[PDB]
């Protein structure tokens, strides 16, 4: 036990700015031997966590001075001096003063960057998929910012809402933009019955929706 | 340097027991405690135990059973759907912190099923976006590369969604217009559960 709580849960910050992540404990973290075993890790997507700071303010080999830990007893703080795109991920705090060692929930740090409109692309079903009886028509909305975007499928001007799957991408570590795939799947027959397949995206960077279609 | 060699994935039917290993190398095993942590997709991180004088977390009292010795194993017991998470082994001693790659343990009665890979070709522009559609696979864990992985600069891999009991996912890549179809790009999809590896050439 001993619950570690972090605040904030999501922390947006523009490049070059400072970022502060707070972790507080449900009990004092000062061991009877005088050490405070509070630690901070950074978990990047599809990777195990890596240590940044241990025992409140000591850096692990390699970790740059942008990162600094402070705190005492129950309140601890991770500060980042100049956020860089390479810094995005989920920061966790941990304590090993008390058994069982316990972790916090996470503070997903996300970069604030200039607005970007998505670049839509639509692809009709392949011959290969078609010969198997099904037909997925896919649409990619790549490299946009902010993550808020709405996609609409229209089959011959008629809106399609069932059978569509949408997947997002975490903020891209290279340019802080987001991406998304919308996939309308139908049978060969439903597909062969219609003509125009449209992918419409409403994103704030445009008053008028970005549309993309192909006629069969 | 310290290397903690762990299995990549494991699929087991609910109710069975599974024993995950962690091959320690690069250091004298005998000097540091071997820890274990569980992480469920939804971020959360939980400690399970250390070790052959084992010290456990009380919640995982009757689920784990640590053994050792070159290796340290963790045996989980009476698996449920809740038991599907990433399990790591680690040396968490202060300035000495090393984590294994993790072993994804999918607990399911489902049957492994290989992916169907369809190419997605479009036209005009200063660059062209192509992609592949990987559908029908189980369990997750599929890797999609472009040109044996030599094309990485503009690759967006989209998370796997669960459509009708089987996973689906797409990957996209954007190359300059003058290079396609002048040069072919091909996407490689590897589903290890079924020992599948299929390439798909991107033709107009
Ligand atoms: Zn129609």
């Amino acid at each position: 036990d001993v619950v570690m709580t972090q605040t904030p849960l999501s922390l947006p910050v523009s490049l070059g700015d400072q970022a502060s992540i707070s972790c507080r404990s449900s009990q004092s973290l000062v061991h009877s031997n005088g050490n405070t075993y509070l630690h901070w890790y950074l978990q990047k997507p599809g990777q195990s966590p890596k240590l940044l700071i241990y025992k409140v303010s000591n850096r692990f080999s390699g970790v740059p001075d942008r990162f600094s830990g402070s705190g005492s007893g129950t309140d601890f703080t991770l500060k980042i001096s100049r956020v860089e795109a390479e810094d995005l991920g989920v920061y966790f705090c941990s304590q090993s003063t008390h058994v069982p060692r316990t972790f916090g929930g996470g503070t997903k740090l996300e970069i604030k960057r200039a607005d970007a409109a998505p670049t839509v692309s639509i692809f009709p079903p392949s011959s290969e998929q078609l010969t198997s009886g099904g037909a997925s028509v896919v649409c990619f909305l790549n490299n946009f910012y902010p993550k808020d975007i709405n996609v609409k499928w229209k089959i011959d001007g008629k809106e399609r809402q069932n059978g569509v799957l949408n997947s997002w991408t975490d903020q891209n570590s290279k340019d802080s933009t987001y991406s998304m795939s919308s996939t309308l799947t139908l049978t060969k027959d439903e597909y062969e019955r219609h003509n125009s397949y449209t992918c419409e995206a409403t994103h704030k960077t445009s008053t008028s929706p970005i549309v993309k279609s192909f006629n069969r | 340097q310290v290397q903690l060699q762990q299995s990549g994935a494991e699929l087991v039917k609910p109710g069975a027991s599974v024993k995950l290993s962690c091959k320690a190398s690069g250091y004298t095993f005998t000097s540091y405690w071997m820890q274990w942590v569980k992480q469920r997709p939804g971020q959360g991180l939980e400690w399970i135990g250390e070790i052959s004088y084992t010290n456990y977390n009380q919640k995982f009292k009757g689920k784990a059973t640590l053994t050792v010795d070159s290796t340290a194993y963790m045996q989980l017991s009476s698996l449920t759907s809740e038991d599907s998470a990433v399990y790591y082994c680690a040396n968490l001693r202060g300035y000495f912190d090393y984590w294994g790659q993790g072993t994804t343990l999918t607990v399911s009665s489902a049957k492994t099923t290989p992916p169907s890979v369809y190419p997605l070709a479009p036209t005009t522009g200063s660059s062209v976006t192509l992609g592949c559609l990987v559908k029908g696979y189980f369990p997750e864990s599929v890797t999609v590369t472009w040109n044996s992985g030599s094309l990485s600069s503009s690759v967006h891999t989209f998370p796997a969604l669960l459509q009708s009991g089987l996973y689906t996912m797409s990957s996209s890549v954007t190359v300059p217009s003058s290079t396609w179809p002048s040069q072919t790009v091909t996407c490689s999809v590897a589903h290890p559960a079924s020992s599948t590896t299929v390439d798909k050439k991107l033709e107009p």
